[PDB]
């Protein structure tokens, strides 16, 4: 019963799925949002405001 | 007579710089907005490529096993 032994053993042997120990990207992302996202966007908005304010005057 | 010409040419010159500034600034409101739009969507993709890569690499691994 080698074959029987093996067929059994083969089935209902559950091969492990590899741990995803690798999504530190999620983190490196959230980081570059501190960075890119807020910081840049905040300054860009403020610059667009003044530009707009500067076009304000010029209309008069 | 000249009183006018210098002043007039002055007055035009002005609005000529005025229209100019005005184009140049609104072009810049424009650039800024593109810069933004980009940093928006845009940037995530980098990390998405990375996450995708992982997902696949585990699948291949599972299959290979």
């Amino acid at each position: 019963g080698l074959v029987d032994d093996f067929e059994k053993k083969f089935n209902a042997l559950k091969v492990p799925i590899p741990e995803d120990k690798y999504t530190a990207q999620v983190d490196a992302e959230e980081k570059e949002d501190v960075k890119s996202c807020a910081e840049f966007l905040t300054q860009s908005k403020t610059r667009i405001q003044e530009y707009e304010k500067e076009l304000e005057k010029m209309r008069n | 007579g000249e009183f006018a010409d210098k002043l007039n040419e002055q007055k035009i010159a002005q609005l000529e710089e005025v229209k100019q500034a005005s184009i140049k600034q609104i072009q810049d409101a424009i650039d800024m907005e593109k810069s933004q739009q980009a940093l928006v969507q845009k940037r995530h993709y980098l990390f998405d490529v990375q996450r995708n890569n992982i997902a696949m690499a585990l699948e291949v691994t599972y299959r290979e096993r």
